[PDB]
RNA sequence: UUGAGAAGCUCAGACGAGUAGGCAGGCGUGGAGGUUUGUGACGAAGCCUUGGGCGUGAGCCUGGGUCGAACAGCCUCUAGU
RNA sequence: CUGCCGAAGUUUCCGGAUAGCAGAAACUCAGAUCAGUUUUAUGAGUAUGUAAAAUGAGAGUU
RNA sequence: UUUCAAUGGCCCGUCUUGAAACACGGACCAAGGAGUCUAGCAUCUAUGCGAGUGUUUGGGUGAUGAAAACCCAUCCGCGAAGUGGGAACGCCCUUGUGGCGUGCACC
C-alpha cells in the first residue's frame, strides 16, 4: 500500500530530473526550426549595393 | 481602452485607425466597420491567433479554401507543432518572425491591413476572424 | 548593416536580432485615403461644413 | 517603402565624391516617438546617484 | 548604365547612365528576365528622382520611346519587367509621387500599341496582339496574383481606348485590343475590381471580333 | 537592515584591475589555471560536463606528469577525486596532453659546483 | 471657400442641486534631459502699487516704483511639490 | 481649481457573507421586449388576481 | 478706489445628532507642517517579443569621463509540452433566399 516518505522525495526529485535535459532539448529545437525558417534572400535586395 | 479611440500611442496603430475611419464613413461596409471597432480594442480583447487555427479554419467541414484573404486584428503567431504549412493569405496587424516566415517560404502573403485595405476596400472575399479570448 | 541587420537577416554583431517590423506597410496615409483604389468605391462625398 | 536607393559620400575638402553607399535597413525602420521616449526616460535614470 | 549610375544623386549623372543605356538595350543577345528586373529598379528610381514636372514628363518620354531600342526578341520582357517592377513598388510610393508614374504607365501603355502597330507592317496583326495579350495576361491582368493593385489595371482601362486611338488616328484595325479586360473581368477573384473595370473601361465594340 | 549594490560597477571595475595587475605580475602566462572536465554528481545534470578542481593522481600518471611538478606548470591536483570509469581517465588525460603540446616552459638556471 | 493641429473643422438636439464615493481635464512649486540661434547692468529674481488686461477658476501677462545678478516659456522626467 | 456621474442611509440569515442601490468592462438585441401606469372581460374572494389592449420607453443581461 | 443711499446678509473649522444646537479649536502675522519610500500579491492599460519569454549573479567592453552606453557564455525563474451568431460571396425590384461562419453561449 503506497511508498515509503522517502520514495515521496525521489518522485519530486526525477520530476525536476528531466527539467534541464527537456530545457536542452526545447533550445535545441528552437535553433533547428529558426535555421530552417530562413527567409530567401530578395534577388533584388542588394542590386545598388 | 476602446470606445472613442485606441488608448495605444503608436503613431502607426493611429495611422491605421485614420485610414479605417475614413473607410468606415464614406463606405457601406460592415467590415470597415467591424475592422474599425476592434482597432480600438485592447491587447487583452485581441487575442493571438495561430497558423494552425488559420489553416484549420479556412479548410473547416466543407474545406473549399480557394484564395480569400484571413484578416484578423491581432497578432499571427506560430505553431510548430504542425509540420506542413498550407497557401494562406493572412492580414494582421502583426506576425511573429517564425510564423512570418513559415506562411512566405512554403505558401502564399503575409499583409498588413493597410495592404488589405488596397486590396479589399469594402473588405469583399474576407473571412474575418477572431482569437479565443478565455485565455 | 551588420550593427543592425534588417527585417529578414540577422544583425552580424547582435545574436538573434531583426529590424523591427511596422504594422503599417505604407505610413503615407493620404496615400492609401486618396488613391484610385479606394475613391472609386466611396460613396460620393457630403459637404464639408455644412449650411445652418 | 520606396525609399532613396543610395546615399553620397563626402570628401574631406566638403565636394561630392563618385562613390554611393546603399541606404542601410536601418534607415527604414518604423520611428516611434513614443518607445523612443519611454525607453529614453528609463535609461537617463540608470546614472543617478543616491541621496 | 550599370543601375547604380541610374539611381545616382545628382541628374547629370542619372542623365549620362540613360545615354549608356541605349547601347545596352540594343544588342542582339538574349536577356534573362532578372536582369530586366535588375535594370528597372534603377530605371524606377530614375524617373522616382525626377523632380520637376517638365523633366519628369521628358524624362517618361525617354523612357518609353526606349522601348523601339530594344532588340525585338527581348522587347516584350522589356514591357513585361516594367509592369511586374510597377506592380510591386506602386503601393510604396506616395502621393506627391504618384502623378508623374500614372504619366509613365500611360507612355509605356502607348509603347505597347505603338509596337503592335509596328510590328503589324511586317506581320499578321492578329499574331502580335496575341503576343502582347499574352504578356498582358501573364502579367498585370493576371488573375493568379492577387497582389497587383487595382490602381495600375484602373489607370490602364482609363488609358486604354484613347492611347490606342492616338496610335491609330484614321481608324484602327479589328483584334483582341480589349482581351485582357474581359478575361480579367469574368475571371478574377478581386470583386472590386471586376465590378468597377466594366464602368472604367471604354471598350469600344465598333473595332473588335463581334 | 537592507544590502544595496551601489558598488556594483564599482567592484567590476576592481576586479578587472586585478585581472590586470596578475597579468602583469606574470606576463606570458594564463591568468588561470586549466581546470578538469568532469560531470554533476546527479541525475538531473550527470550529462553535463563541467569545469572541475583539479586532475586526479591517476589522471596525471597516465598523462606523464608527476604530481611534484604538475603544480609548477599550472596543472591543479585534485587527490579527492577518483577515476571510477574509463571515460573520465579519457576525458581529462587528453585535456592534460592538449595543454602540453601548447605549453612553451622557460629554462631556468641551474647552480652547477666545480667540484664534482 | 481656402474651414486637414482628422488630436482639426463643422451641424443639430437635449440637459445643468449634490454629501460619501467614482471619473476626467487643467493651474502652481523645487530639481533634471531637450528646446526657444530665449530674457538680463540700456537692470535678472524678489518686493510694493486706489495702474491696465486675460481666464468660470486654480492662476497668468503687464505699467510704475523699489531693487541689484541672475532667470524664464514650451516637450519630457522627477519629487521632501 | 474646474467639469461630469452619484448613492445607500436596509430586506434576509447573522462582526460578516449578502442582497439591493450607483459605475466599469464583455456581450446580444428592435421580425423584442420592458414598465411604483390604466385597462378588456372572467377566475376567485367595490377591491383582488389573470392572460392578451391602451400609453410611454429600445431592452435583456453576465 | 473711498464713501453714501436702497435691499439683503450670522463665525469659520471640527464633533455631535435626524440637520442642528451645544460643546470644542482659533490674539495677530511670517516661515515650517501630514498617504511617503520599499518588498510581495492581484487587477487594468501600454510596450517588446511570442511557444516561448526575461541582457545587468557575473564576464566582455567602454581613449576622455568609464558608476553610463554597448555586447552575451553557461545556468535558472515562469509558461508550454444539433442551433443562434460577427463578417463576407452569389441571386432576389428590395425584403428575402442559398452556400460559408470567427468569438462566445447552447447541444
Amino acid at each position: 500500500t503506497f511508498v515509503s516518505s522517502t520514495m515521496v522525495r525521489a518522485a519530486i526529485r526525477n520530476q525536476a530530473a528531466q527539467r534541464y535535459v527537456n530545457r536542452q532539448e526545447s533550445k535545441l529545437e528552437r535553433q533547428v526550426r529558426a535555421q530552417q525558417n530562413v527567409i530567401p534572400e530578395d534577388p533584388l535586395d542588394n542590386v545598388f549595393a | 481602452s476602446q470606445r472613442s479611440k485606441p488608448a495605444s500611442e503608436n503613431v502607426y496603430l493611429k495611422l491605421l485607425v485614420k485610414l479605417y475611419r475614413f473607410l468606415a464613413r464614406r463606405t457601406d461596409s460592415r467590415f470597415n466597420k467591424a475592422i474599425l471597432k476592434r482597432l480600438f480594442q485592447s491587447k487583452t480583447n485581441r487575442p493571438p491567433i495561430s497558423i494552425s487555427k488559420i489553416a484549420a479554419l479556412t479548410s473547416r467541414k466543407s474545406a473549399s479554401s480557394q484564395n480569400k484573404t484571413t484578416v484578423v486584428v491581432g497578432t499571427v503567431t506560430d505553431d510548430e507543432r504542425m509540420l506542413t504549412v498550407p497557401k494562406l493569405s493572412i492580414a494582421a496587424l502583426r506576425f511573429t518572425k517564425s510564423a512570418r516566415a513559415r506562411i512566405l517560404k512554403a505558401g502564399g502573403e503575409v499583409l498588413t491591413l493597410d495592404q488589405l485595405a488596397l486590396r479589399a476596400p469594402t473588405g469583399s472575399n474576407t473571412v474575418l476572424v477572431r482569437g479565443k479570448k478565455h485565455a | 548593416d551588420s550593427v543592425f541587420g534588417s527585417t529578414t537577416e540577422v544583425a552580424q554583431l547582435k545574436k538573434n536580432y531583426f529590424l523591427p517590423e511596422n504594422i503599417i506597410s505604407n505610413a503615407d496615409v493620404t496615400r492609401l485615403i486618396n488613391s484610385d483604389e479606394i475613391q472609386s468605391i466611396v460613396k460620393a462625398a457630403g459637404p464639408s461644413r455644412v449650411k445652418r | 517603402a520606396a525609399a532613396r536607393p543610395t546615399v553620397s559620400i563626402y570628401n574631406k575638402d566638403g565636394s561630392v565624391s563618385s562613390e554611393t553607399l546603399a541606404l542601410p535597413f536601418v534607415f527604414k525602420a518604423p520611428i516611434r516617438p513614443d518607445l523612443v521616449r519611454s525607453v529614453h526616460t528609463a535609461v537617463a535614470k540608470n546614472k543617478r546617484q543616491p541621496y | 548604365p550599370f543601375i547604380k549610375k541610374l539611381a545616382a544623386n545628382d541628374r547629370k549623372t542619372r542623365d549620362k547612365a540613360l545615354e549608356s543605356l541605349q547601347r545596352f538595350l540594343s544588342q542582339k543577345k538574349k536577356f534573362e528576365r532578372l536582369d530586366f528586373l535588375k535594370l528597372w529598379k534603377g530605371l524606377f528610381y530614375c524617373m522616382w528622382m525626377a523632380d520637376k514636372p517638365l523633366y519628369q514628363q521628358k524624362l517618361s518620354d525617354n523612357l518609353a520611346a526606349l522601348v523601339p531600342i530594344v532588340w525585338i526578341d527581348n522587347r516584350i520582357l522589356f514591357q513585361s519587367t516594367f509592369w511586374e517592377t510597377m506592380g510591386r513598388e506602386w503601393t510604396g510610393i506616395d502621393i506627391l509621387r504618384t502623378d508623374k508614374f500614372y504619366l509613365l504607365m500611360r507612355r509605356f501603355c502607348a509603347a505597347a500599341f505603338r509596337d503592335i502597330q509596328t510590328r503589324s507592317k511586317t506581320a499578321l496583326l492578329d499574331k502580335v496582339v496575341a503576343e502582347y495579350n499574352q504578356m498582358w495576361m501573364d502579367g498585370p491582368f493576371n488573375t493568379e496574383n492577387l497582389a497587383f493593385p487595382n490602381g495600375i489595371l484602373f489607370h490602364l482601362a482609363d488609358i486604354w481606348t484613347e492611347e490606342l486611338r492616338k496610335v491609330y488616328p484614321e481608324d484602327v484595325p479589328k483584334a483582341d485590343w480589349y482581351l485582357p479586360f474581359d478575361s480579367t473581368i469574368k475571371s478574377s477573384h478581386n470583386v472590386v475590381l471586376r465590378k468597377t473595370l466594366p464602368k472604367r473601361l471604354d471598350r469600344v465594340s465598333e473595332y473588335t471580333k463581334d | 537592515y537592507v544590502k544595496t549594490w551601489f558598488n556594483q560597477p564599482g567592484r567590476k571595475l576592481r576586479r578587472r584591475q586585478a585581472r590586470q595587475t596578475k597579468a602583469a605580475k606574470i606576463a606570458p602566462r594564463p591568468v588561470e589555471a586549466i581546470r578538469p572536465a568532469v560531470k554533476p554528481p546527479t541525475i538531473r545534470y550527470n550529462m553535463k560536463v563541467r569545469a572541475g578542481r583539479g586532475f586526479t593522481l591517476e589522471e596525471l600518471k597516465a598523462a606523464g606528469v608527476s604530481r611534484r611538478v604538475a603544480s609548477t606548470i599550472g596543472i591543479p591536483v585534485d587527490h579527492r577525486r577518483r577515476n571510477r570509469s574509463e571515460e573520465s581517465l579519457q576525458r581529462n588525460v587528453e585535456r592534460i596532453k592538449v595543454y602540453l603540446a601548447h605549453l612553451i616552459v622557460f629554462p631556468r638556471k641551474a647552480g652547477q659546483p666545480k667540484k664534482g
